[PDB]
């Protein structure tokens, strides 16, 4: 399926932050007695529009934002993070629930040979 | 977001020319490259903001070092190449590539923001103050120069002339604009700022 | 239920539960990414007046948390300080682990006084109010925050801002009276029709000793 | 090492029409190419990015297509303020390689050159060297022929001539003809001419004497 962005307006840049979880430097800068602080922990990025990806971005959370909702409101978890690791092991289950074979749709095994 | 540059430079010697970068933290996902071109483009080298991994051109294999700062968040660039002929305009600009989150698909995209301009001129003359009315300014050495009439406040009608280099090598221009003849007797004054000598003309 | 989006060699697909092909390929947890996007690139209103109009407060509701890995920059955050008018609080303390908005460019920061009828802020559009890489469904008394969204992805002499200080009077009513704190002595009203930038402006010129505390109100042309 | 060549180097439309530069590739490239536009005296912009997708703050009639060897760039009603010189680049390769720029001219109606002069000024013949100046402005094309006659004198090798770009506005050209010599040379003459021979009814001459 495809996005349409149906949002008023539309910033095709797209300036974000995230950390780097490898920014290593190797030595001591990794020590959170001589690391960064709360601030310099980031490394920001831009992101052209390319291909419509940026307005169609702002709208798949815009409709995120209702399924997630509910989402919150039926766990009891003050802070909820397994939300990533929760489609992680759907992926695998669809893919791997039950049984399989070289049969059909349902698994996925190409033996050529 | 965007970006300045500062920068005549004798033979033999190191061009150093930095580019500032405001409005903005240097040290990010984004490459900085440099741009130049002869009268009458082309790519200098690259330095990738994270990491510095520094990449050159093959023609400039031993002739080039572009250095990065956070501090200042500045970015230098020293030309030890005696080549005579690098006497022209210079750029510097960013390219963010398509970075998705962290997740970098290719490096190398659309250069979005570029510098504001710098000039130089690989030669042996000293540097000579410019010489300002009909204004006229002539005798002038290294180029360019900037005109503006009433503080800039004068925009349309203006047509400044480029700049010939005479016999004696000082170069020379014009810079006159068209007023209504009613206004011509009631004010008006050409201001100059010429950088490289740094000498102010009203 | 929840919806991500995997990124296909030019731009985003949905797939979940219902869609799944061989093609997609998630070889590690990295790939996964939960991302928060700001509500300015939607184009909302982004001035006090406005923002404070998709607010309200609510009692019986238990807030939830979620955590988004990447965030966009903000141009406009809000920090909020209403206190009652007898002189209690009214919004919580943000607890451990939550802090302002990395990215901001202009921190409105309201010091009112309202009447809060209820425990707890909400967004009445239903976005989040977004925070140090976590995303609540409400607001924390003095904590910086921007609204957005969040969505959930499959992949294959330095930079600083400045906070702009605000004085509200009836928060959370439709009867507000907002009023700018270029002083603690000089205040000019507010209006819809002021932008970020020319606000910025004003103190450039207001120059922030016995005239007292002075009501301003200007008339641009 | 992976070169690329725009063409054609020279190029003239008139406002509306449809522009199209190619620049053709050596080594073959995937869906990433971009084009850039340098108006004069300004740095350059960014006017494509990927081949396919445009710049922010650009207008809705750059239009670029193709893929692999042979990229376009097409322009549709072009614009007077589109006059500058378009360049090529690469992508997913190394080193990054430019084109040669494209430089772009516009046509206009055959224009009158609005002729001026301006004797030389009281500093500017102090020194020793006066320079009188004759202006020729919005005029189109470029094609004149200005001949000083300092006392039915042909002046010949002091004059310095200077021509600009079409005017990003107005599309035409601005001639500045300036003759320099000595001071010797200057007050030994009274009467300092400067005729125009342009395209666009009869070679108009202004003169100046001692006043
Ligand atoms: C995902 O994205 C979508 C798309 O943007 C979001 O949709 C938005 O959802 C909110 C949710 O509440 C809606 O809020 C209601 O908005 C209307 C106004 O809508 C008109 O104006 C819209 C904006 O135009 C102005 O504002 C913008 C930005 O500020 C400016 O740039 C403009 O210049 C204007 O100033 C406009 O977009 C609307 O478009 C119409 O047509 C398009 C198609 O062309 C449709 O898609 C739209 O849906 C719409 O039909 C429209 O022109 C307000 O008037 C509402 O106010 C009252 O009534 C609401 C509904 O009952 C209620 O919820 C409010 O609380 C409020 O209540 C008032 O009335 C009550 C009685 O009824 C009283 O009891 C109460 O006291 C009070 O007086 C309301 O604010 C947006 O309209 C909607 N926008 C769109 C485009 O769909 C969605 O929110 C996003 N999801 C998330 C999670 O964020
Ligand atoms: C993008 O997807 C198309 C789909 O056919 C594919 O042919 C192309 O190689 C892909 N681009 C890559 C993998 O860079
Ligand atoms: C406001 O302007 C005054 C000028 O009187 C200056 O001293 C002060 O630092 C400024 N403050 C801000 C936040 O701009």
């Amino acid at each position: 399926e495809a996005i349409v962005n149906a949002q008023p307006k539309c910033n095709p840049n797209l300036h974000y932050w995230t950390t780097q979880d490898e920014g290593a430097a190797i030595g001591l800068a990794w020590i959170p007695y001589f690391g960064p602080a709360a601030e310099g922990i980031y490394t920001e990025g831009l992101m052209h529009n390319q291909d419509g990806l940026i307005c169609g971005l702002r709208q798949l959370a815009n409709e995120t934002t209702q399924a997630l909702q509910l989402f919150l409101r039926a766990t009891t978890e003050l802070r909820t993070f397994s939300i990533l690791n929760r489609k992680a092991i759907d992926f695998l289950l669809q893919r791997w629930g039950g049984t399989c074979h070289i049969l059909g749709p349902d698994c996925c095994i190409e033996p050529h040979d | 977001v965007q970006l300045q540059e500062w920068g005549l430079v004798k033979p033999s010697e190191t061009l150093s020319l930095t580019c500032a970068v405001y409005g903005g933290s240097i040290s990010g996902y984004y490459h900085w490259n440099w741009i130049r071109l002869p009268p009458g483009l082309e790519w200098i080298g690259n330095i990738d903001g994270n990491s510095a991994s520094t990449n050159y051109n093959p023609s400039l294999k031993t002739r080039v070092t572009i250095s990065k700062d956070t501090s200042k968040n500045q970015i230098s660039l020293k030309v030890r190449s005696l080549t005579a002929a690098d006497t022209a305009v210079y750029y510097c600009a960013r390219d963010p590539g398509f970075t998705i989150f962290g997740v970098v698909i290719t490096s190398w995209s659309g250069l979005d923001s570029w510098g504001q301009g710098a000039v130089v001129t690989v030669s042996s003359a000293s540097t000579k103050g410019p010489s300002v009315p009909l204004c006229l300014v002539k005798d002038y050495f290294p180029e360019p120069v900037t005109v503006s009439w009433n503080s800039g406040a004068l925009t349309s009608g203006v047509h400044t002339f480029p700049a010939v280099l005479q016999s004696s090598g000082l170069y020379s221009l014009s810079s006159v604009v068209t007023v209504p003849s009613s206004s011509l007797g009631t004010t008006y004054i050409c201001n100059v700022n010429h950088k490289p000598s740094n000498t102010k003309v009203d | 239920s929840i919806p991500l989006g995997v990124i296909h060699n030019s731009t985003l697909q949905v797939s979940d539960v219902d869609k799944l092909v061989c093609r997609d390929k998630l070889s590690s947890t990295n790939q996964l990414r939960s991302v928060g996007l700001n509500l300015e690139g939607n184009g909302v209103a982004t001035d006090v007046p406005s923002a404070t109009k998709r607010w309200g407060f609510r009692s019986g509701v238990p807030p939830k948390v979620v955590n988004y890995e990447a965030g966009e920059w903000a141009e406009n955050c809000y920090n909020l300080e209403i206190k009652k008018p007898d002189g209690s609080e009214c919004l919580p303390a943000a607890p451990d682990g939550i802090r302002g908005f990395p990215r901001c460019r202009y921190v409105h920061k309201v010091s009112g006084t309202g009447p809060c009828a209820g425990d707890f802020a909400f967004h009445k559009e239903g976005a989040f109010f977004l925070y140090d890489r976590l995303a609540s469904t409400v607001i924390y008394r003095g904590t910086t925050f921007a609204e957005g969204v969040v969505a959930f992805l499959i992949l294959p002499s330095g930079y600083y801002s400045t906070t702009i200080r605000y004085q509200a009077t009836g928060f959370g009513t439709n009867e507000t009276e907002y009023l700018f704190e270029v002083d603690n002595l000089t205040y000019v009203q507010l209006e819809s029709r002021f932008t970020p930038q020319f606000l910025l402006q004003l103190n450039e010129t207001i120059y922030t000793n016995t005239t007292g505390k002075l009501i301003w109100k200007v008339n641009p042309e | 090492d992976i070169q690329m060549t725009q063409s054609p180097s020279s190029l003239s439309a008139s406002v509306g029409d449809t522009v199209t530069i190619t620049c053709r590739a050596s080594q073959s490239i995937s869906n990433n190419l971009a084009w850039y536009q340098q108006r004069p005296r300004r740095a350059p912009q960014l006017l494509i990015y990927a081949a396919s997708n445009l710049a922010s703050g650009v207008p809705s009639r750059f239009s670029g297509s193709g893929s692999g060897t042979d990229f376009t760039l097409t322009i549709s009603s072009l614009q007077a303020e589109d006059f500058a010189a378009y360049y090529c680049q690469q992508h997913n390769t190394l080193p990054l390689t430019f084109g040669g720029g494209t430089k772009v001219e516009i046509k206009r109606t055959v224009a009158a050159p609005s002729v001026f002069i301006f004797p030389p000024s009281d500093e500017q013949l102090k020194s020793g060297t006066a320079s009188v100046v004759c202006l020729l402005n919005n005029f189109y094309p470029r094609e004149a022929k200005v001949q000083w006659k300092v006392d039915n004198a042909l002046q010949s090798g002091n004059s310095q001539e200077s021509v600009t770009e079409q005017d990003s506005k107005d599309s035409t050209y601005s001639l500045s003809s300036t003759l320099t010599l000595s001071k010797a040379d200057y007050e030994k003459h009274k009467v300092y001419a400067c005729e125009v021979t342009h395209q666009g009814s009869s070679p108009v001459t202004k003169s100046f004497n001692r006043g």
